[PDB]
RNA sequence: CAUCUAUAAUUUUGAAUAAAAAUUGUGCCGUUGCUAUGGC
């Protein structure tokens, strides 16, 4: 991606933190 | 242990057609793709049940 | 499990012979070689007829069995 | 010219998804983008099917680069739901890989679509 | 005291009712009603209510249920017999209680009363499986666990009103009583890949045909609890099934894209294939847009002794006769194309022009799959349904060469799984209840999870006829 | 399946509690009125 989307970065970190909460 | 279409064949040189090679499947009487296990399995189960009940 | 299904084909009445001719096709899966007496019984019931007037003959189980 | 390079028409897409089911039946197709990258590294992927409707196109656009590196052609499907349905699985796969096996009765079919795919590229 | 006298007495009451109904419609025709009974016993398409319907006032009612991922539903409608004259229902306290039997991926079968067309379907009883019906051997022909243990998929009520059969991904066919929901029998498929796909009772008979996932179909005897026949010939999975009063059984396989019309009387079968070419369709249009090739045919309803309709996945709806190998009337995109996805989700890059370039315009549009498709028996109308939330009813012409859209219904939301029609009333007036078990996911695989406002439940559409 | 009985309805006596004849739409939360509708 020439201009990456921090919205996708943030929702990816959100799913990661959802898994961390699932721990 | 494998029937072609519906027909059981024990000849390895059948020279099948295309529909039939799609229709290769185990025999429903075979212990593998169908009916009860063979004499060896059932006699070993018989001797094993006999030994466990003994 | 096993269901003897007795089916017919090519049924023609011969009123000259005052009868009906038909090719009998038996399916006896998980089964082998049902007896012609029982076949005549079931056929007489199916055709509302009498077993003595019913006659079956010339039967051949396929390779393997079940039919 | 978008980044969505070769994407077949309806009939071509239909027929590759049919080789997809037959190779999944004969266990000649592997599943997943990371696994497709793995068999690319392995040198046994014979060609690649990818999606177009993923989140986003880039995580599967990483694959055509290694495809041109290891001379293993590739194409795109419009629907990854359709790709997972031809994979035969409840979840929508976005990338699947046709492998190599010499004793495969569908190899003439795969070499046929190989001709058609190379003429598309 | 004599049975012939009792039959004649029932016939006397029958003709008395016939003449009083004739006087009612008056405020020839009796023999016409007799011929209608004979056409019901066997006939072609005769129910011609394709114009009396009032679709704009069709009352809609969605019913959300607690159970998730509904797979199938089976309506039992008891009808009065023609040869005998008691009922088709078994008990006396039933007296024609309209029944529904829903199976859902939570391993749950639930019976409902739908005897009224204004109220809501009442959850009469239920039965749920679980992991305690997990079998101990896991490697034998024995799969006689009294409950289901994995992914029930299809249900079929027997026409006698005595039994209900259930099949699913645990390769079993458990038939139960319809009152206590007690497992009266269970038939294992004796297979590794013999998973139950779709069931078909022969109309007015216990002859149940089971389309199964091991490329074969099993026909059963229910009263004796056995497997009569198995038929082979499907190159892909035997995906859906349909049956009628005689010994024909149509089955669709998806990826060979084939319609098998199995003939029980011969043990044999007939074939049907499509084959619409987009280049020929486009050249014909140039002689006159998009043209979606057939990916998979998935649903059939056998509408007659000589005709059947098939919904495919690429939007096609093909009507077929027994005379021609070709579809006698193909149909283009039914529920429309799927809405195009979003630019930001398809690209993930702040360049909006590149985002719409990745949207690519026309080359990423896909149609709606006709998920469910049900025909009213021996009628001239049929209904189709997708995850558009738009249940689309059409009618076939009298010459049986085309069908035209009657209307759409928007009370359902999501992937409609199973449709059934229940007719009620007197001979003149007929109220029709269109019930549809509807979930958020497809019954076979998930393949999708984001449908806006898709609910697990049943949508009921009650319509009248007038003309 | 039939009968029988439990629950729910009338009858009579008692202002009424009371007594007996005798008969015969949700797994979870939410908006939300007199049921419809969100999301997991």
């Amino acid at each position: 991606s020439e201009e990456p989307s921090n919205v996708f970065g943030s929702v990816l970190k959100k799913q990661v933190e959802q898994r961390l909460e699932f721990y | 242990h494998i029937a072609v279409g519906k027909q059981i064949v024990n000849i390895p040189s059948f020279m099948v057609r295309l529909d039939s090679e799609k229709h290769i499947d185990f025999a429903p009487t075979s212990p593998f793709g169908g009916a009860r296990p063979g004499r060896v399995a059932r006699r070993n189960a018989a001797r094993k049940a006999e030994a466990s009940g003994e | 499990s096993d269901a003897v299904t007795i089916r017919t084909r090519k049924v023609i009445s011969n009123p000259l012979l005052a009868r009906k001719q038909f090719v009998v096709d038996v399916l006896h899966p998980n089964r082998a070689n049902v007896s012609k007496d029982e076949l005549r019984e079931k056929l007489a019931e199916v055709y509302k007829a009498e077993k003595d007037a019913v006659s079956v003959f010339g039967f051949r189980t396929q390779f393997g069995g079940g039919k | 010219n978008p980044k969505a390079f070769p994407l077949a028409d309806a009939a071509l897409t239909q027929q590759i998804l049919d080789v997809v089911q037959q190779a999944a039946n004969l266990r000649q197709l592997k599943k997943g983008a990371n696994e497709a990258t793995k068999t690319l590294n392995r040198g046994i992927s014979e060609f690649i099917i990818m999606a177009a409707d993923c989140e986003p196109i880039e995580i599967l656009l990483h694959l055509p680069l290694l495809c041109e590196d290891k001379n293993v052609p590739y194409v795109f499907v419009p629907s990854r739901v359709a790709l997972g349905r031809a994979c035969g699985v409840s979840r929508p796969v976005i990338a699947a890989s046709i492998t190599t096996n010499d004793a495969s009765a569908i190899k003439t079919q795969i070499y046929a679509v190989k001709d058609k795919i190379e003429t598309l590229l | 005291e004599n049975p012939a006298d009792k039959r004649r007495r029932l016939a006397k009451q029958y003709l008395e009712n016939l003449k009083s109904e004739a006087n009612d419609i008056l405020t020839d025709i009796i023999a016409s009603r007799l011929k209608e009974d004979v056409a019901e016993q066997q006939g072609r398409v005769f129910r011609y209510f394709g114009d009396k319907l009032l679709i704009s006032e069709a009352k809609q009612s969605f019913t959300r249920v607690g159970e998730n991922n509904l797979t199938c539903i089976s309506c039992f409608q008891p009808v009065l017999n023609k040869y005998t004259f008691e009922e088709s229902s078994n008990g006396d306290k039933n007296k024609g209680r309209l029944f529904a039997y829903t199976v859902s991926k939570d391993l749950q079968l639930t019976k409902y009363d739908i005897t009224d067309f204004s109220k809501r379907p009442k959850k009469l009883k239920y039965a749920k499986g679980g992991a305690k019906y997990i079998p101990t051997s896991k490697h034998e022909y024995e799969n006689t666990t009294e409950g289901h243990y994995d992914e029930i998929l299809t249900v079929a009520a027997s026409p006698d009103g005595k039994y209900v059969v259930t099949g699913g991904r645990d390769r079993k066919l458990i038939v139960w009583s319809t009152e206590s929901l007690s497992p009266v029998k269970v038939i294992p498929t004796k297979d590794r890949r013999g998973e139950v796909l779709s069931l078909a009772f022969r109309k007015n008979s216990d002859q149940l045909y089971a389309s199964c996932a091991d490329f074969k179909i099993r026909t059963y005897s229910i009263n004796q609890f056995s497997q009569l026949e198995i038929l082979y010939g499907h190159h892909d999975i035997v995906e859906d099934i349909s049956a009628l009063a005689m010994e024909r059984c149509v089955t669709v396989g998806a990826r060979d894209r084939t319609a098998m019309l199995w003939k029980i009387p011969d043990e044999t079968r007939l074939t049907f294939r499509g084959g619409d070419e987009p280049q020929k369709l486009l050249r014909r249009w140039m002689k006159e847009p998009l043209f979606f090739c057939e990916g998979s045919i998935d649903v059939v309803s056998m509408v007659d002794d000589f005709h059947f309709i098939t919904g495919s996945d690429n939007g096609n709806i093909c009507l077929w006769s027994l005379a021609k190998k070709k579809p006698i009337f193909t149909e283009r995109i039914a529920h429309g194309i799927l809405p195009e996805p979003s630019f930001n989700d398809i690209s993930g890059e702040t360049d909006e022009e590149l985002r719409k370039r990745q949207l690519q315009g026309k080359k990423l549009l896909q149609p709606f799959w006709i998920t469910s498709l049900y025909a009213i028996p021996y009628s001239n109308v049929f209904i189709s349904g997708s995850w558009s939330g738009s249940l689309k009813v059409w009618k076939i012409s009298d010459n049986l060469r085309s069908f035209e859209l009657l209307g759409e219904l928007s009370g359902a939301k999501g992937v409609v799984t199973k449709i059934q029609v229940v007719e009620s009333g007197k001979h003149g007036k007929e109220k029709f209840r269109i019930l549809a078990s509807i979930a958020k996911e497809h019954r076979l695989g998930r393949w999708i999870a984001n449908v806006s406002g898709a609910r697990n439940g049943i949508y009921s559409a009650v319509i009248d006829q007038t003309g």
